[PDB]
């Protein structure tokens, strides 16, 4: 559980993202920070991750795990497309409910 | 359905039997050329393709006596797999490590004292912290490329420093390891158990798993004392007769007595039950024995009937026994 | 337009004349090396080119005779167009598949039979689960660029094994594969004319076809029985006699009185006819022949006469007669 | 008509997208979902389709696969420009009536 | 000093910016401009310089550079991500005036 | 003059597009569209032509040979920009008449 | 400011003398080897160490004289710089174009028949129509990694084909070409003036031209009839005959007239002056000779001394008697 | 802790002393075989393992001699790292440079003259501004993937040359370089101090100094005047002289006269703390020494038992005495 130093390829529809293995270990309950939910998407010939998802959603997912919990939705991206990402990716129920806090209604 | 039933060596497509033959203590010192050669037959008559040797290894002679029997017997290269392990040359500064230079030339003399072209598979021997990954796996490519070997591979590495040569691999557009030699047996159950899984779910990186006896103790020859003409009566070898004689070596002969007593039960003797146990996962590609006569050898060789009895209450029952089971 | 006339081997730079001669049951077996070598003789003073054998054709003995007459006649070796095919090595479990070590063993054991230096392509006989595809891919680049090949093909792969082939040769920098073998006669249509022209247009990867004559069924010659000194009588080919006189080969006979009636309209045999109407679209590139003696090899030859005379009218008649096209 | 586990990249004048070839077959009336009409496009030295025309339309493209049938223009891209890349990539006919019903004015 | 015609490959992320080392060495005083600074952040096996910071602001932070000193937020981005930004590659206290100047408030 | 089927890539700050020769060459008298004028941007190691500029403003530059002559401003651009881009690309005085009609002033 | 000056070939690093000597119709045809023998001795003494032939010429028999005379004089291979030209090989359909099987097949029986380990540039002589761009790349990539060759070019091809070629080199990681052959005299102007110089300004790409006198045509013996002993009385070349003898050659004599008495005026000769022409430029980088006897040569070497006499104003009188300049 | 104990060669897992003999002057000229035989012997019996020489030294005598000590003497390869420079090769325009003919062919006739089958390092000499440095990092990786050498450094380069060899080597996946040779001594001290450790840190790259003693300078016997049979009073080196007997020569003889009182109080000689002096900060792997006896390099090697007693007293002091300190 060091996570020290190794960097990691997350390749979403064909646009790509790089980490450090230390920033994705800091929340180990969600499918990124968990070895086991995270390794049926490997691709062996190629290093990487693969998802074949949307693809404006993950510039704010990957700042959700950089600035340390901070939840914020794009202008661009609606409501529903971008609470199915929340619950695809398993960030809990404090993010939902910082998520309901930003956005007014909840 | 070990010695000749066979498997994958990893993901490649290499297929090997899942008993082999070492050519440590034995060939060279202990033992005589005549033996080592009969020793070699009864291996070949059985199936058995595999056979490990090192340069470490009686400087040399080892290899020596290994290439003088197949050249003898006239045996076709291509029925055997032939490995070989490279960290220490000799008394210089220059021949050791794991660079550029000791690496070509290693493999070059053991090539010239096995009378070979090739061998199938090259393994490091341990982990060098004086030179970069990189070089490491360029000359594990060249010396491919250039047809003095087929495949390569790691022995007493971590998990972190095969994933590095996998990265870098991929990065440069070089040439993977496929398998990782580890000890394991019935006292020595953490790595293979705990950590090699995950990787070859990943990257596909198979095991090669050696001393299963841990150099006689779990034959159960011990009990009593220190019988003459062993390992651990041989000059050099102090450390496993006080590694025997201490508090600890007790506690293991009670729990082989009980070992004995369930592999009585089963119908076979100790030391098969102990081969076989390390065979009972899919994990485990094959397992290197080792064998001072023809006796040990006929013995060694009968797990195969005694691998397809074992079921999960015999298991829990040797779990529970021995005590050691790591958690994950 | 077949024999003495030229055409790419797919989309490569390697012309070859559309007529091949094989190196099956006849070489080695069923003929003597005089006969094979007037065979030979006769096959290149009228422009063919092509000459195919493989590893497993009476144990190298087919191998063993081709090299033997080229030596004797004193061909140049620009001029000629030699192939082999690698599946199957020997009794043990290493001599067998395609992995690097039986690719690079089984290629050096076939260019030492045939006393030459290098082949013009390597063909993959059949496809192997065992081995991935990038080790294959690896070792076919490796041996082209030692100089012991020029080209390589597959034989008996379906089309994703055949577009992962090429995929993994794009992602990896290595060389993608010019041809497929696969076989084609008037009762046998589906792949070559449903499957194959999508690659083509795509990846342009040639075909190369053999057995014309569905081993001497469409020559018309079983309509009586069996006669003597035929393949159906040879020893250890039960299950063409089976074929042949089973409920279906009594259709097939009719069919084959119908479609001679119609080769006889046109001026020919029903050979000549039956070997032109497999050169009639551009996906394929050659027709491998088999022949027994030197006036089966004369008649053979003589469907160029007969290639430019197939009209549409005669072509929509043949599909009428035999009524066994597939649905595109 | 497996259309099973195969990557399919295409390429956007210079900008690159990637998915699975039984996310493309599940609409096989349109360019992409049919092999007869996307074979001109391959190009063979780079393993790709390529298609010179405009980058920020292919984002809604690709989502229109992915979301099963959703059609939302981007807020960048006029009307014009984008009624010619759904009438280029021929969605049909029920896309156009979704995308005059989600634009208003239809 | 010259700093003359050699390029640097800047990587946000995975997201890869290029400027010539000129353009770089016009502010000497800052991450970016300065060789001790920036060293530590340097590559060997891909000859580049790897950030694992917020991937929209580093476009207003190479137009800083690019356009001689003009500092412009991106409408995307917050005032305290950027503000952030501005204090990490250390460009100084009259970017920071000229930050406050434009943004209204200061 | 044929200009037909070679690949261009243009590589602005990192940021790549790829076109074709009979596009670039639908307007001989600009920057891109002749090949004296460009030949001084060749890179001869990597096969393309880089340009130390502003990276929104390309995408308009660019839709402004694919549309065949249509000028459109992003919206995140200011005007100043814009127009010393219009400027150095080499559009025409035509392409600057459509540029202030279309944004109103002019 | 030619001969015993040198420059490099392109923007490589390899440095050539402006003028050499060639081995087309003369050697192993039109005069023994004792001539030629005698003329390469000539040509070495003076500081030229550029000398190229083909496989075509004369069917390998120029490739065996020049073979014998360095072997014979016994001269270091490290001070020569010998060139080759591979499309035409034989009779057969596979000795010709631009496969991979006929570069390296054609490539050896050169290196065999020169007695020689490695030439310096191997040109491709004509375009292929036949193959692709890519397996031509490799191939050549191919033979300068295995140490048969150092660099590559071209002759006789468009800029269209040469940009291919260095995409595809660029693409695939493979080594582009250096050179291009071109015909360039006083009547040939339009490719090497307004075509090379944008190649030569991006992709760096020289020239080296072939043809100074056009097969005589512009020493100015032609003028009262055809002489004996000349190219256009030998057998085989009724093409130059009836080139000379047609109404543009009239025209031609009397344009050269003028240039003789320009040349007169400014102190030399005729051939002098039209290969001193050809050099005027930076894009050119070597002139290639051709010569039957010691006098020609020794008149030909002399163009060293009227280089540096051309100032704008002879050259635009030059532009003004021959009134065919291309237009930019 | 120079001689006998080892280093790495820069970030590379190659090992050498920090003490090395060098195959200048001496060698082949001044002294006489059986003398470079005795200091040969000298130096490996003492832990010594490396040796550098070049092409240039004396046309090859000192490649000559030095290849024949290590046959008669019967050393193993494995316990050497030998080294050779290469840029001028002949009189000859094509015979220097770092083209990629004149590498290979170098390294080709330095390997013959050596008698060996690779060395260990291949420097190039001086930069050349007439080649481009893709073909330079292509030609060097040729020559390390044919096995003829194992590693590459540069000699005489300033850092952004260096730097543009990486990166060339990074952008077309080759080679880079591990080590650069640089002049170093107390009155020449810019390079090695303010340059070098920038890119020891950044890439890697070590540096291995020479000339310690200014030719003989600072070892302190020109006081006087000039000694007979010294390396100033030698055929063909009147510059050193002319530096010797000139008006900055009488403030270093001064300068050296206050050194020798510091080194008398430490316990030593003056060339044995001039030695120690380069080797005081970690980014200086080697340097290389010359001698002309026996006596000389019995005193040159204990430079050891005065390396650790340097504290930085002596340093600040030797520094204040010296005066020319690089600013930071
Ligand atoms: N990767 C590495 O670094 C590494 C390191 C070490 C070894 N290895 C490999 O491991 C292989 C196995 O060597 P090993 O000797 O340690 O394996 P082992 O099977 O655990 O050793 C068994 C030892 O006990 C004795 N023995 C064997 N069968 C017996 C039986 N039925 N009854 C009583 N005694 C029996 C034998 O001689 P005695 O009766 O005289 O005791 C034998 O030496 C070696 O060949 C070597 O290739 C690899
Ligand atoms: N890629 C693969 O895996 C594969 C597999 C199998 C074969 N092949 C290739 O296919 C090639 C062709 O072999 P094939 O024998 O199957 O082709 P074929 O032409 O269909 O076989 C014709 C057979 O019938 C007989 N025959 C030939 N001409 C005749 C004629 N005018 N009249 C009457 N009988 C005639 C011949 O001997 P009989 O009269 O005694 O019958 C001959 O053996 C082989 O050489 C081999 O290289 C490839
Ligand atoms: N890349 C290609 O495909 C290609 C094709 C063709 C040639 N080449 C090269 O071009 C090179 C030059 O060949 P070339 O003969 O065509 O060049 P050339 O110099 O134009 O031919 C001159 C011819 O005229 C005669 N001549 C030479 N000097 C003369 C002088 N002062 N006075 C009167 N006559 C003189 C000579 O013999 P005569 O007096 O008997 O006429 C000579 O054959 C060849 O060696 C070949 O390597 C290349
Ligand atoms: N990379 C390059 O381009 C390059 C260039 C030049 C040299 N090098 C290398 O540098 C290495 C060192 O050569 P170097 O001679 O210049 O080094 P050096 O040690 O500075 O030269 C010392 C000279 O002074 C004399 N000497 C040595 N020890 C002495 C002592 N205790 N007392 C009095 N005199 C002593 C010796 O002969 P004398 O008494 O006769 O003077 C010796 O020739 C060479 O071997 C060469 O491989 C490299």
């Amino acid at each position: 559980q060091d996570c020290c130093g190794e960097r990691v390829v997350i390749n979403i529809s064909g646009l790509r993202f790089e980490t450090q293995l230390k920033t994705l270990c800091q929340f180990p309950e969600t499918l990124l920070g968990d070895p086991k939910r995270r390794m049926r998407y490997f691709d062996p010939l190629r290093n990487e991750y693969f998802f074949d998802r949307n693809r404006p959603s993950f510039d704010a997912i990957l700042y959700y795990y950089q600035s340390g919990g901070r939840i914020r939705r794009p202008v661009n991206v609606p409501i529903d497309i971008f609470s199915e990402e929340i619950r695809f990716y398993q960030l809990g129920e404090e993010a939902m409910e910082k998520f309901r806090e930003d956005e007014g209604f909840l | 359905r070990q010695l000749q039933f066979y498997r994958n060596l990893g993901k490649s497509g290499l297929r090997v039997s899942c008993l082999g033959l070492g050519t440590w203590v034995t060939f060279g010192g202990q033992i005589t050329d005549e033996m080592a050669e009969q020793l070699m037959t009864l291996a070949y008559d059985n199936g058995i393709n595999l056979f490990d040797t090192a340069e470490v290894y009686a400087a040399g002679k080892a290899e020596v006596v290994l290439g003088n029997i197949i050249k003898k017997k006239g045996w076709r290269r291509s029925s055997l797999v032939i490995t070989t392990k490279i960290f220490w040359g000799g008394k210089a500064e220059t021949e050791r490590g794991l660079s550029r230079k000791h690496i070509i030339e290693g493999l070059k003399a053991s090539l010239e004292r096995l009378q070979l072209e090739y061998v199938d598979v090259v393994f490091a021997n341990r982990p060098d912290p004086n030179t970069p990954m990189e070089e490491t796996v360029r000359a594990m490519t060249h010396v491919i490329n250039q047809g003095m070997a087929m495949y390569w591979g790691t022995s007493r590495w971590s998990s972190m420093e095969i994933m590095e040569a996998y990265s870098v691999a991929r990065q440069f557009n070089l040439t993977p390891p496929i398998c990782e030699q580890a000890e394991y047996h019935m006292f020595q159950r953490e790595k293979v158990e705990v950590q090699l899984p995950e990787l070859f779910h990943k990257i596909g990186v198979g095991a090669m798993t050696w001393s299963p006896l841990a150099c006689g103790i779990v034959s159960g020859k011990y009990d009593s004392g220190i019988p003459p003409y062993s390992r651990a009566s041989l000059k050099g070898y102090q450390w496993l007769k006080d590694k025997i004689l201490s508090e600890e070596g007790r506690r293991q002969q009670a729990k082989l007595k009980e070992l004995q007593a369930i592999a009585e039960r089963l119908g076979c003797t100790l030391p098969q039950l102990a081969i076989a146990w390390c065979l009972r996962n899919e994990g485990v590609s094959s397992v290197l024995l080792g064998a001072s006569n023809a006796d040990q050898l006929m013995e060694n060789i009968g797990a195969i009937q005694v691998l397809p009895k074992l079921s999960s209450s015999i298991i829990h029952e040797i779990d529970s026994i021995l005590g050691n089971k790591p958690y994950s």
